[PDB]
């Protein structure tokens, strides 16, 4: 269970590239496409 | 009754109330040849 | 983050974790790398191959009808907009993908008369008129 991006039916690719193309990065894209709890101690 | 069709009347045995007439059957040609050839102010198409 | 095995998943994570790129400019060679089978390591040009892609007017185009259709499949009320690809789009489009994978939602019909449409003649001439007038405009601008 994972993504990829295929442009013109090249050749596989994985998804998350297309993301960090569009000058996004990995904590962002977590913020995107996850939802946040919150630890304390 | 129109005059060409008063000379032969044909006998109809439907039973159900016409109506919505039968549409010009060419008017898909026409009416894309006109959208393409016509002057569009928007300019949509 | 919140993971779970029936309603969510961690399909993003994982693809990161597989993910061998590190910053933009990584993301940008290897896409290039991936469009032509030769592989210079440029800057510009990279940059200006993945902008002509899809942000391009003069290359890329979603029609009136293609842009009311993705509207309309991705649930958002205002039918007009740009013939453009934006990135709201893509993270709609990937968004979509996830519910759909979620158990949330179902797939499209390939014959249905919805996803069909009717190209008439007068469409098919501007098509071939407006390839003129491109294979035109290349030689004005080049004795201009």
């Amino acid at each position: 269970d994972n993504l990829f991006v295929r442009i013109d039916r090249r050749r596989k690719l994985p998804a998350t590239i297309i993301l960090r193309a569009l000058n996004y990065t990995t904590e962002q894209i977590l913020d995107l496409f996850f939802e946040k709890v919150i630890f304390e101690i | 009754y129109s005059y060409t069709e008063k000379k032969r009347i044909r006998k109809d045995f439907g039973k159900r109330p016409q109506v919505l007439d039968v549409p010009y059957l060419l008017s898909i040609q026409l009416d894309s040849f006109q959208k393409f050839i016509e002057q569009d102010p928007e300019g949509q198409y | 983050l919140f993971t779970n095995d029936l309603d969510h998943g961690p399909y993003i994570s994982e693809t990161l974790r597989v993910d061998p790129t590190n910053d933009r400019l990584s993301a940008l060679v290897e896409i290039y790398r991936m469009m032509r089978p030769g592989e210079p390591p440029t800057r510009e040009a990279a940059e200006s191959l993945f902008e002509n892609l899809f942000f391009s007017e003069d290359r890329y185009d979603l029609s009136a009808v293609g842009r009311m259709k993705f509207n309309r499949s991705l649930l958002r009320e205002e039918i007009e907009g740009s013939g453009i690809l934006s990135k709201d789009d893509i993270i709609d489009v990937m968004k979509k993908l996830i519910d759909i994978r979620n158990g949330k939602g179902e797939v499209d019909d390939i014959d249905h008369l919805g996803n069909r449409r009717i190209r008439s003649v007068g469409e098919m001439a501007e098509n071939q008129f407006r390839v003129g007038l491109v294979r035109v405009e290349r030689a004005v601008k080049e004795r201009l």
